[PDB]
């Protein structure tokens, strides 16, 4: 069961590239596609090898690249040019899903920041469309703006089956603070991180978490709550990272309370002492949960890349993320008072209103009704 | 039925003895 | 000796971990085809309600220490193991209207608790001691000890064996409420009869002999 990856505009097309470098560099394969001699079940992520990319200016610097072996600003000008070459580009998604023996889901890099935004609002309406047994899962980037930002909101609200967001503002943070930088070829080294080990249950088999559908719906409680929040501290015993995780200084969002944890440890820690650094973590009491739901947290063991010491991932739904909608939505009505039919805008304000006023009951005692 | 001269290590005989049949046949 | 040359050479130890590894990924794919039977339909798939005994086969030089008694309990760890991946499966693969989502969660976290408790804290916890033991066999014998100290241990923390009808029974009973839930896609009896055997779970559990008390949070 594969997952096909997609990657649009300037931005998509950097952050996957990355990606990939990394991953064909964790994996024992060479630059050129070719097997190196130097236990990985990587037909998931690689065809016998080729990649199951689907790339959408920047082509250019991708083919200039040594990989070459591993193969305006306006939302609504997006929209239009996707309608345009709508059985161009699904033709491609076609010869390599009927290519696929069992696809599973729908990875896709974009930013919501001009026409990856616009054409992304496109493959979504679309992707719902024609499979309806297919996951999409979207590794959406977050900063005229607000506009082309609340509208693919909209179409993420109903149509992705999951959402994990990665806003430029903390990560601008993390880049300074430990990095001391001050550059957009910078900041993507902790992205391609952050993607690569997210994944690393499915690309190293272990007992339990053998698919993407294992990971995500743990942590959704209803499918309007799809919106998912990520952790890296390690830039030692299993309670130690544990603890570092839930410090906001990492936390890669710029009452509230979490609704279910799931974490990831690479390193090789003793599975003897996992079970009681959740004790201490609910004695100690470091974090909340919904009231009404008996919330739980989650951690699996994997295996590093042995091609390529004990780092950690932390995958959260916060309800804290309203904030982040509210900020854009502020900046909306701003514009919109301030400056052919200017009517689908309205329809989008409307939903994603609807969005936070559940945010904001969701962590409530009387979450019923 | 059994002589306690060789008694504390018997069990050190059979599990050498039964050991070795074993090994002959491979 | 006889350790020395059963390492290579009808390589014991080397089918010794195939054996615990072909169940307890690969097995991942063949249990999903089950649950969209037929004797021989399964055997083309495992080439590529409590039944399906498995076996296998062993050379002569290792038959002594995978005795046919030994395929067995080897066998009740998988089949209990199964209905586990089962419900957890099956309340997984799919994504007062609403008020079925918390009764999603109330469950699909217990169940999800379970196996992390018989998997995690126990078919790896004395798994990974285990190998760690046979890596020094010294003897023909001891080698049949510790491994028959490690099935009659993990036949005891699974609770298996005993107490069936007093402990076991209540998750099992429960595993039903993920069969009945799951078809179904009369709801306000469901909590009732829920919060009752959870708390019927509980309230019999909390006699905790005393390794019971990592899942007894929850
Ligand atoms: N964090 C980060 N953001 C990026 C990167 N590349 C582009 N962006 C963001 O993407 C936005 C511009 O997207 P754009 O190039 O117009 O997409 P296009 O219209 O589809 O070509 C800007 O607001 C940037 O903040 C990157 O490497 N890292």
């Amino acid at each position: 069961r594969e997952i096909i990856t997609l990657q649009l505009g300037q931005c998509g097309n950097q952050i996957g590239f990355e990606f990939w470098k990394q991953l064909c560099a964790e994996h024992g394969i060479s630059p050129e596609a070719i097997v190196e001699e130097f236990t990985d079940r990587k037909d998931v992520f690689f065809y016998q090898y080729i990649p199951r990319a689907v790339l959408l200016r920047v082509i250019h610097s991708i083919l200039n690249s040594p990989y070459a072996k591993l193969y305006g600003n306006n939302w609504a000008s997006g929209f239009s040019q996707g309608e345009k070459i709508h059985e161009d580009i699904f033709d491609i998604i076609d010869r390599e899903a009927d290519g696929s023996d069992s696809l599973e889901g729908f990875v896709l890099c974009h930013s919501i920041a001009g026409t990856g935004s616009g054409l992304g609002s496109y493959l979504l309406e679309r992707l719902n469309d024609r499979y309806p047994k297919k996951l999409v899962q979207t590794y959406s980037v977050f900063p005229v703006q607000p506009y082309n930002s609340l509208l693919t909101l909209k179409r993420l609200t109903q149509n992705a089956d999951c959402l994990v967001v990665l806003d430029n503002t903390a990560l601008n943070r993390i880049a300074t603070d430990r990095l001391h930088i001050q550059s957009f070829s910078q900041i993507n080294q902790l992205v391609s991180t952050i993607m690569s080990a997210s994944t690393t249950t499915l690309r190293y088999p272990g007992y339990m978490n053998n698919d993407l559908i294992g990971l995500i719906a743990s942590l959704i409680p209803t499918p309007r709550l799809h919106f998912l929040m990520t952790g890296y501290t390690p830039l030692t015993t299993v309670l130690d990272v544990m603890r570092r995780l839930l410090q906001p200084k990492n936390v890669m969002v710029s009452n509230h309370c979490y609704i279910a944890i799931l974490n990831i440890i690479q390193g090789e820690v003793d599975p003897t002492q996992v079970h009681k650094s959740l004790q201490r973590i609910r004695e100690r009491k470091l974090a909340n949960f919904i009231p009404w739901g008996p919330a739980s947290i989650q951690v699996a063991l994997s295996r590093k890349s042995p091609y390529l010491r004990v780092s950690g991932l932390m995958m959260a739904n916060h309800t804290s993320i309203s904030s982040l909608f509210e900020r854009t939505c502020r900046q909306y009505d701003k514009l919109r008072k301030r400056e052919d039919n200017f009517d689908e805008m309205d329809t989008s304000r409307e939903i994603v209103q609807q969005l936070i006023d559940e945010y904001h009951a969701a962590t409530r005692p009387d979450y019923i009704s | 039925t059994m002589v306690s001269f060789l008694k504390p290590v018997l069990k050190q005989i059979i599990m050498a003895g039964k050991s070795m049949q074993l090994l002959k046949n491979l | 000796n006889l350790m020395q040359t059963l390492k290579k050479d009808y390589r014991l130890v080397e089918y010794l971990q195939a054996m615990r590894n072909f169940f307890l990924d690969t097995m991942y794919d063949f249990y999903t085809s089950i649950f969209d039977q037929n004797v021989s339909f399964l055997n083309v798939q495992l080439q590529e309600l409590d039944g399906l005994t498995l076996s296998y086969k062993v050379p002569w030089p290792v038959d002594i220490v995978i005795s046919l008694e030994c395929q067995k309990i080897y066998n009740q760890v998988f089949l209990l193991l199964l209905q586990i991946k089962w419900a957890k499966y099956s309340l997984d693969v799919l994504l007062q209207i609403h008020r079925m989502f918390l009764l999603r969660v109330k469950l699909m976290h217990f169940v999800n608790s379970l196996h992390n408790y018989i998997m995690t804290r126990i078919l790896h916890s004395t798994g990974l001691e285990f190998q760690h033991q046979v890596e020094e066999a010294k003897d023909l014998d001891q080698l049949i000890k510790i491994h028959y100290r490690y099935l009659s241990t993990i036949h005891d923390r699974c609770l298996l064996r005993e107490k069936v009808s007093f402990v076991k029974e209540a998750i099992m009973k429960v595993l039903n409420l993920a069969l009945m839930f799951a078809d179904g896609w009369s709801i306000e009896k469901m909590e009732s009869d829920f919060k009752n055997c959870h708390m019927f779970l509980v309230t019999i559990l909390n006699k905790a002999f005393p390794h019971l008390e990592s899942l007894a949070l929850s």
